[PDB]
């Protein structure tokens, strides 16, 4: 009864120094498109179960939460391989778990706890998995990473490709200019992204940059402009992106048109500088998760009743992993100082006092 | 006279200094539309609008040297720092476009400059926001730095600072901006003003000598007044400034006490309490010590985020009292 | 017996972004034709003795040498007003003298001794005057400052601009792409000057630049690209570009494409990375004195006598300051610690050892 | 026999490493063509190509960010800065995004790089391109930083700075690469290793303990020399290491001779200086020190232009022999 594939419109990529761009049309299966929506849904309920463990104080410090630019992260991985590259900055809950990590490793190291993929020691904004370098906290640093990154695939020939995103607000950075440079210059097969979302923390992008197409940012890099409400919009200017980086015909930039619903981070409530009649007028017509269910259920690629159970499945998983997340026990404090250096004998560190010594070991 | 938080105080030194001096200016991200990342600049756009009260993009560098440029200029710019770990993206131009220009100028190109903005730990922000910068620029010569550690200090220091003709770091604390204070009428006038180099006894001791600056000064207070229970009585001094330090009332101190303990938030190595200490030894108060001094600090470690952790890589005031126990032996 | 004026041709400067650039006609009087001979002429001489001295060890450290630049700052200034504003990089020598200085303050100061400008604390990339920043040794942080002493301009509303120097290879510094955002966004009267000599110290811009169309970096800042030999050309694209900020457009980038006689600087022979026929070709082509010396003598504005004249007085002012700047003593060790800050009452600062102490006056 | 330069034995080190393994290379301005800025690089180009050897445009932050991208992915980069005073564009990159990672993650990514280049005060360089960054980087986890004297020194360190899978700060001196000394066997060999954290007494002594880093570490051992004339005797220590710095030697030391002095060509508040000075009263060698410890450091001003002025801003052997006379009571 149900197709095991169907062709869909996504809509065309404006372009930078480009004489095409990726198609207007793309073939989604049944397997792929539930595969596509469970992933999504995980993200989504994912920073919603933390959202409430932040209000309960069981998460501290910073927070930023990706719901409403799922397209990105999901959309982004369907179409890179496992042993391709990515890094971002510190809204990477949705990439961490796209990446390979699971929700409860995610959610044992907001709490804080000792079965977090960091052991508690680096929160929100830093974690790290295979082929996934955070999780960076300073705006524009981990663009100049990934095109090392990039350099290293380069190097080592391996016909492996670097994802490295930033937001509108990191577009401004002197240092994402000087890896465009030497980018172009060494033909690095990095991809350069910039998450448009449309503010910085609390900056509009018309007030903050002189120009707002980030995508022509790059200037000699070529590039194209994406919708990134659409998963697969995503993946196939993905797909392209990443075709043309193992070509050898060295970066290109990708700006992803997004949103995100809530604030800059847990204490910002994100209605000083917009509207919440804009914000929910977004979710209404361009919320990701809702628009792959609607394409899934018009071509029958599967059912409505399919698609709900896959969420009780998945808030299911959320729960069992908050769970856990919030019954571990705290890195003992024997363990403070250690991995502070790799490869090396043990060692002592100094504590708040010459009298406390913390064993390191890496 | 009244009750007055350390961020309202910070605001209410900035208003009186703009509405004072047209060339007075604010710049940096947040400070105008959003009242601020941490509200210290609440109101001040409304009041004086896109002229005096900036919004800049997130390119420290940049508007750090523009900053700069503007106060060779003639301007008297303020720039904010969302915290100061973000400064190291912009610490040449404080450095070496800043600090050393009147200098290598030969008294010609003054640079009447202000750069603030909160320092320091704070809470579960992790490693790369949690970095104390005192010993740092303290380090500079050409610059100033002053660490405030209540609405005092606060008002009292961002108004001399911008009075000041030359670079000027204030070292804020944003677990303090909540935090209200007894506010007497002397702090309310628009003419207070705390001298930059000038250290004060928070309290009057006889037993020991307690140093420190920024938050750790009230955990001394604390500190000093569970060991005053116990017949011991502490010297809390507040440095106030970092550079150039006030080593003599320090040492005046050290030649009552004949003890002394330095506490900071910073790593110890190199930090602020390495250079009092060397300054003791080296100064005539070291004859008068009766046991050697000792440096109560942060954990020697990046800022860790689980609660534990972050707990015990700070100073808290248990350590404050087991070093101060230590060098009176009891 | 010479005509008071004539009028002379200039080539047409590439555009980026701008309808119409400026004239490719220009009138030339006697008078300033004259001035500005004597002026490059100075500057050439200055620098010549500078090299001198620097091999006799009269002068230490850095030396960068501006000769073959000549009709770039006898240019700008020809273009600018005395309150308009002024900052470049450390090869400041012409500047500093265009900008006001004598040569034998510049020399002197060269020399470190106590008639220098700077007191002799600054040497040859420190330099001062009214309106003229340096002289400023970090690549690439002048420019933030040029766009700050521009918005000081604005903020005053007296008309003034300000000129921001660097070179090519300071072009991949990124602060110059924050600095191009901003001053766009706030429509500062900042004219970015990108002075194109060819290399970055010892890389060629087609090795240090994924684009050396400099004149365009800017992206949504307009620019022209002019010739830096011919000082007409470089006077009249300067009045255009100053009237363009003064017109409350905003800023504008100008590429002027010069050429460096001498190596990077003193212990650069100059010629591991380039040919000494290549040096030969541009001196005997394209030299700027030499360029101005055929118009004023082909349109009967000066004889070629009256210029030799001009030379030997301009070579004995160079004489009397080298002499002067070669005995003027060093400054007093008891001021070694004068000038660390404005407007304070004196200090005393700490020496090699605790025992040692300077005093310290504003 | 063999005698070799500081410069030489830079070069030396980098070449063995980088044949012993094809995933080490450099990165820098002018590094390759150029034959390095001061030469250091000389012939690596030639030999090993533009892949090994990588000419980067002037992007401080830029080529430092992508140094560790590339070790963090697997590769062993060795990031040249023309001087340490321009790496304060990149300190970022060094201290949050290479020094801080391994902690942050929990040792789970490592990050195996190394920065060098030229540190502290040269010849008429004047204030911008005088600064020593020792304490700076000193001061800060996760790093380690080493400051060569000799060409021992030198080529040990770099090497092992190199098989360190941690970021690794190598402060060179640009007036001892030209200098020579001569080079044993030993060193000689592509085995020859420092290892990072220990001291190295220069000179065996009984009266005094003086502890340097750098090129200040010849200027004590000249002071040594003079001193010895007149029957005093000098222990002099080469730190090597900054962080970890060998505080044990250092200790071990005074318990024999009771006196203490550092030299250092930095500046003076919260310095090198400042430091050893601290942990020597913390410690078990206090009750050992017979007079307080005296620091000998550069002038706490902007480094000056004049020849005069600049002689008399760093530290000379008079000013050496001065401190220690002060410290002896003679
Ligand atoms: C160098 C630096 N400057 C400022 C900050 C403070 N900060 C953290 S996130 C942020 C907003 C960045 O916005 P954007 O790049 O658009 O990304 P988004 O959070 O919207 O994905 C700011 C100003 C920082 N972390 N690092
Ligand atoms: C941030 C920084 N990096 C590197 C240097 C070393 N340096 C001084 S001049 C120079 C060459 C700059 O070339 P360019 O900008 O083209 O100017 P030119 O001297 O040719 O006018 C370099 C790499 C520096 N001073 N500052
Ligand atoms: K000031
Ligand atoms: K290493
Ligand atoms: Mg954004
Ligand atoms: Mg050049």
């Amino acid at each position: 009864s149900f197709a095991n594939d169907a062709t869909f419109e996504i809509k065309k990529c404006d372009l930078h120094r480009l004489e095409e761009g990726p198609p207007v049309t793309t073939v989604l299966t049944r397997e792929d498109g539930l595969k596509y929506y469970r992933m999504m849904q995980t993200v989504r309920r994912m920073e919603l179960k933390a959202d409430q463990l932040y209000k309960q104080k069981i998460i501290r410090g910073f927070c930023h939460l990706c719901d409403g630019q799922e397209a990105c992260c999901v959309g982004l991985e369907a179409g890179i391989n496992p042993t391709d590259h990515l890094i971002t900055a510190y809204r990477a809950h949705g990439f961490t778990f796209t990446r390979g990590l699971s929700v409860r490793e995610i959610l044992a190291e907001l709490t804080g706890r000792k079965g977090g993929c960091a052991k508690g020691k680096g929160g929100s904004m830093h974690m790290y998995a295979k082929n996934f370098y955070g999780g960076n906290g300073i705006v524009g640093a981990q663009v100049p990473l990934g095109a090392g990154i990039a350099l290293a695939c380069k190097y080592n020939g391996k016909d492996e490709v670097c994802l490295t995103l930033y937001g509108d607000g990191a577009a401004n950075q002197g240092q994402i200019f000087e890896a465009y440079n030497m980018a172009a210059l060494w033909k690095l097969p990095c991809i350069f992204i910039c998450e448009n979302n449309r503010y910085g923390m609390g900056t509009s992008v018309e007030r903050a940059a002189a120009s707002t197409d980030y995508y022509k940012r790059g200037d000699f890099i070529p590039g194209l402009r994406v919708d990134g409400m659409d998963i697969l919009c995503v993946r196939e200017a993905t797909r392209f992106a990443a075709a043309y980086c193992r070509s050898g015909k060295g970066p290109i930039l990708m700006e992803l048109q997004t949103y995100r619903y809530h604030g800059h981070e847990m204490s910002d409530p994100g209605v000083s500088y917009r509207t919440r009649e804009e914000i929910q007028e977004v979710r209404s017509k361009s919320d990701p998760i809702m628009l792959l269910k609607d394409r899934m259920v018009n071509s029958n690629l599967a059912s409505v009743e399919e698609l709900k159970e896959i969420d009780v499945e998945v808030r299911k998983e959320i729960e069992d992993a908050a769970q856990f997340a919030t019954a571990d026990p705290e890195p003992p404090l024997e363990e403070l100082g250690y991995h502070i250096y790799s490869s090396d004998p043990p060692f002592e560190v100094r504590g708040a006092n010459q009298w406390i010594k913390f064993k390191s070991v890496s | 006279s009244l009750q007055v938080t350390v961020r309202d105080a910070i605001n209410q030194g900035m208003d009186e200094e703009l509405e004072r001096d047209e060339k007075v200016f604010l710049l940096g991200e947040e400070v105008a539309q959003y009242d601020g990342a941490y509200k210290v600049s609440r109101g001040l756009w409304k009041k004086y609008g896109d002229k005096r009260i900036i919004d800049t993009p997130i390119s420290e560098m940049g508007f750090a040297g523009i900053a700069v440029g503007a106060a060779m200029a003639g301007l008297r710019p303020i720039c904010e720092f969302m915290t100061f770990n973000f400064s190291m993206q912009a610490i040449d131009q404080v450095i070496n476009s800043a600090a050393k220009t009147y200098y290598m100028s030969g008294g010609l190109q003054p640079v009447p400059i202000v750069f603030r903005g909160p320092n320091g730990a704070s809470a579960g922000v992790a490693a790369q926001h949690s970095q104390c910068f005192a010993a740092w620029y303290g380090h500079c010569p050409g610059l100033k730095v002053v660490s405030p550690w209540n609405s005092e200090d606060a008002k009292g220091l961002i108004k001399s600072a911008i009075r000041d003709n030359n670079p000027v770091v204030v070292l804020e604390n944003e677990l303090m901006y909540g935090v209200p204070f007894e506010f007497p009428p002397e702090a309310q006038s628009k003419d207070f003003l705390i001298p930059i180099g000038k250290a004060k006894i928070e309290r009057q001791g006889t037993h020991i000598t307690v140093v420190s600056h920024s938050r750790p000064v009230g955990h001394c207070l604390e500190a000093a007044a569970v060991l005053s229970k116990e017949g011991v009585e502490c010297e809390v001094i507040n440095m106030r400034t970092i550079r150039p330090m006030d080593m003599e009332t320090i040492e005046a101190s050290v030649m009552k006490t004949n003890h002394l303990v330095t506490v900071e938030g910073g790593w110890p190595q190199f930090g602020v309490g390495a250079e009092i200490c060397a300054r003791i030894m080296e100064g005539p108060a070291f004859n008068f010590l009766d046991a050697p001094a000792v440096r109560v600090t942060g954990a020697d470690v990046p800022m860790p985020y689980a609660k534990i952790l972050e707990d015990n890589s700070i100073p808290q005031v248990k350590d404050i009292i087991f070093a101060i126990k230590k060098t009176l032996n009891i």
